[PDB]
């Protein structure tokens, strides 16, 4: 559903708990490397809390794997990103989503 | 019916949310969003209602705008440019 690899590994042993908040920096890209989004252009950080259901499947399996100080590529398919609905206007329906991303922090 | 502004839109901007990012349903948003906006019109009573919108009054009000902006162009992106804001304005609310 989710395919993770690592783009600067993280230090490998603290990973996110249910009830935590990920502070991450992403950018969201189509399948083609279009931009449709990205925290570091608004310089600022995303914060969000796992297993609350708050953001895509993609990213709650996904990031969920990740650990502090790491940052991945996020292959998410349409299964765990917005099938075949996609999002009016910005995400297409049946679309591979490919987010770069790197966990922060945690508080 | 007596509640406090800080809970009636923690609540209200969730419902809002769900409602357009869940659903898929803008016409929905709307009629969430628009009475709470309308209440802010009528301007604060007590003190509470009073520093809440000291503290978010200017937000909410850029955001009510970048919703007419988008009644007007059909822009996907200038109701996002709202969604900033009333994200913004629900996290510092909790
Ligand atoms: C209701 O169902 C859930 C909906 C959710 C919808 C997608 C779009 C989420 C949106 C979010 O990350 C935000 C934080 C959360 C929600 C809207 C809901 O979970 C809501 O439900 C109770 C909730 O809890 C929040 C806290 C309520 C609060 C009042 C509203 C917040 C609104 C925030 C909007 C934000 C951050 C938008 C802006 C960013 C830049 C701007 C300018 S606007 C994000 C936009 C929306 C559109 C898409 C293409 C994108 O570009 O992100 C994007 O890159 C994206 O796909 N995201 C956002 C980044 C994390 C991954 C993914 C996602 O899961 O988003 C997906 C998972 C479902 O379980």
């Amino acid at each position: 559903g989710v395919q993770v690899e690592t783009i600067s590994p993280g230090d490998g042993r603290t990973f996110p708990k249910r009830g935590q908040t990920c502070v991450v920096h992403y950018t969201g890209m189509l399948e083609d490397g279009k931009k449709f989004d990205s925290s570091r252009d608004r310089n600022k950080p995303f914060k969000f809390m796992l297993g609350k259901q708050e953001v895509i499947r993609g990213w709650e399996e996904g990031v969920a794997q990740m650990s502090v100080g790491q940052r991945a590529k996020l292959t998410i398919s349409p299964d765990y990103a917005y099938g075949a609905t996609g999002h009016p206007g910005i995400i297409p329906p049946h679309a591979t989503l490919v987010f770069d991303v790197e966990l922060l922090k945690l508080e | 019916v007596a509640i406090l502004w800080h809970e009636m839109w923690h609540e209200g901007l969730e419902e809002a949310s769900r409602l357009y990012f869940g659903e898929r349903n803008v016409k929905g948003m709307f009629e969430v969003l628009e009475p709470l906006h309308a209440m802010m019109e009528r301007g604060p009573q007590t003190l509470k209602e009073t520093s809440f919108n000291q503290a978010y009054g200017r937000d909410l009000m850029e955001a009510q705008e970048w919703c007419r902006k988008y009644m007007k162009s059909g822009n996907v992106k200038d109701l996002t440019q709202a969604w900033d804001l009333y994200y913004h304005v629900f996290r510092r609310i909790s």
